[PDB]
């Protein structure tokens, strides 16, 4: 009995009301709420910010998901040191998002638009893809460099 | 509980303006002071004096205007329709199709209440000249394409879509891709290969756009 | 409830009595019960306005305060205070 | 132990983006001649120089 | 010069509204603030 929820959602771990930028006030709140709570009254919506981009792809979409990774991508590596420069990083989350969703770098992932079964072979996979390019019987071509 | 339901009847209300302002980028004919009013005009038309709003009477009609039937010519005024109660079932879809027979048009479009279930799901995408739409007052608040990172999303003709294709002299397809279902997608409404000319800003140079397909 | 039965020194568990009635006793031996059962386990602003807040009061003076609430259409709700008896109070 | 991670991340990073190039219609695109965008960085002028 | 949407040439007004895009504006940007920044120094000696 003493557990159930009265009020709010079942999302926030906690959150923080905190000094934002010279003299203005501002909260932060960690969750995978998102809408639900831009969607909560009281607040305006309008310009807000969240992480977890594959999830920002799930109510923004596409476009506005891929300026927000190439957002924070240089955001996290412009504090460290040095600089990657404008130019590399757009092209990194242009090749991924394009196709219309985010995916890949990971095995799982990798496989997405790439019809060359050598050179998927060839980062990571062993016995599957031999055997079923043989199965369903695939073509392609020998053109890219690996 | 008057402190929730008047919560209820200002998210509606907002909702109402999602729902007009989408109207309009469509090329159909509204004018600026019908997707601007207070609370003053809300209450009085949908709402009665009791104090409890309405449901059916929402319900209005719009046509495209000048250029529209001009660019694309293939076109026409829609009829939008609201629900009732969230449990969705047969019931009042059957008049809701055969309202879209006998008054034509193109696409009926109707605003959700809680849930959706398969039952209401038997038939979606009926008839041979057109189809109809869905969209659930939940998730409709506030629009995405003016919040902060959506860019404009501009939809052009087949006139246009040739000519770019003329340009780097390119077979078709095979451009950057944009899924369908996507909640800016269904937003526009874009059917099979519709080409949307997309104008982002980032700061390198600034201002530059690309082109992106519908699959 | 976390009770014990003499002797045996087990346990009391709630068990249904015939027609109408509610009982407890300790389990594959002889007892019974209950008895009533219970635990428990742990200003300068101002402005003119009728208060409804009343005993004998039927107070004049009140406190008010703005800020804007809800949506940027949405019209500003106002929170008003006694002097009498303190009594804080919301309506938009 | 961060000298056996470093090159791990660089690689399976390479793997993807490793086949991409620019032709004379600068536009930047991939061995299946598919466009991935029509002008590098909005621009179209290398870092490098 | 100018091409508007396709095909099309536009007249003296989009100029500055600059919907049509088409880019290319990384090139117009750079002779424009080239332009400026001599007659910032221009004007530097008009005060002077
Ligand atoms: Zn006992």
């Amino acid at each position: 009995l003493p557990d159930v929820v009265v009020k709010g959602l079942p999302d926030i771990s906690r959150a923080v009301i905190n000094i934002r930028d010279d003299g203005k006030r501002e909260l932060l709140v960690e969750g995978y709420g998102l809408r639900d709570v831009m969607c909560t009254d009281g607040v305006i919506g309008s310009r807000t910010t969240t992480n977890h981009v594959l999830e920002v792809f799930s109510v923004l979409g596409i476009e506005a998901a891929r300026y927000s990774i190439i957002r924070e991508i240089n955001y996290t590596m412009s504090n460290h040191g040095m600089s990657v420069d404008p130019r590399h990083i757009q092209l990194l989350g242009d090749v991924m998002t394009y196709k219309g969703e985010v995916l890949g770098i990971t095995r799982f992932g990798l496989s997405k638009m790439r019809d060359s079964v050598l050179q998927l072979a060839s980062f990571e996979k062993t016995t599957d893809h031999l055997f079923d390019a043989a199965f369903y019987m695939k073509k392609d071509a020998v053109e890219g460099v690996s | 509980m008057d402190q929730e339901n008047e919560r209820n009847i200002s998210r509606l209300w907002r909702a109402f303006r999602t729902v007009k302002e989408m109207v309009k980028d469509r090329g159909y004919f509204i004018t600026q002071e019908e997707v601007e009013l207070p609370l003053e005009d809300f209450k009085a038309k949908y709402c009665d004096s009791m104090g409890r709003p309405q449901r059916k009477m929402m319900s209005f009609q719009a046509n495209p205007t000048e250029e529209s039937i001009s660019k694309f010519p293939d076109m026409g005024s829609l009829w939008v329709e609201f629900c009732d109660e969230p449990s969705v079932g047969v019931k009042t879809m059957k008049t809701f199709v055969i309202h879209i027979q006998e008054k034509n048009f193109q696409t009926g479009i109707f605003v959700y209440q809680n849930n959706i279930t398969p039952s209401a799901m038997k038939l979606v995408p009926s008839i041979p000249p057109a189809t109809i739409e869905t969209f659930n007052e939940a998730a409709l608040v506030v629009n995405i394409t003016h919040h902060e990172l959506v860019p404009k999303h501009i939809r052009l003709s087949s006139d246009e879509k040739r000519e770019l294709l003329k340009r780097y002299r390119l077979k078709e397809s095979q451009l950057p891709r944009i899924q369908r279902a996507d909640p800016v997608a269904l937003y526009l409404g874009l059917k099979r290969g519709e080409v949307v000319k997309i104008i982002r800003k980032s700061e390198t140079s600034g201002r530059y756009a690309s082109y992106r397909i519908c699959m | 409830m976390l009770s014990f039965c003499p002797s045996c020194n087990n346990m009391l568990l709630i068990t249904s009595g015939d027609s109408g009635v509610y009982t407890l006793a300790c389990r594959s031996c002889p007892y019974e019960f209950p008895i009533e059962g219970i635990e428990i386990y742990d200003n300068v602003d101002q402005t003119k306005t009728q208060c409804p807040n009343y005993d004998t009061c039927g107070g004049e003076s009140a406190y008010f305060f703005q800020l804007q609430i809800r949506s940027a259409d949405e019209p500003m709700t106002t929170f008003y205070k006694c002097v009498n008896c303190g009594h804080r109070w919301k309506e938009n | 132990v961060k000298t056996a991670e470093t090159g791990y991340m660089s690689r399976r990073l390479m793997k993807s983006l490793e086949d991409l190039s620019c032709q004379y219609d600068n536009t930047v695109r991939t061995s299946a001649n598919g466009i991935v965008q029509f002008t590098y960085g909005g621009d179209g002028l290398d870092p490098l120089e | 010069v100018r091409y508007d949407n396709s095909g099309c040439l536009v007249k003296r007004e989009d100029l500055n509204k600059a919907e049509y895009v088409d880019q290319y504006d990384a090139e117009r940007d750079f002779y424009h603030s080239l332009r400026e920044y001599i007659n910032g120094k221009a004007t530097a000696l008009a005060n002077l």
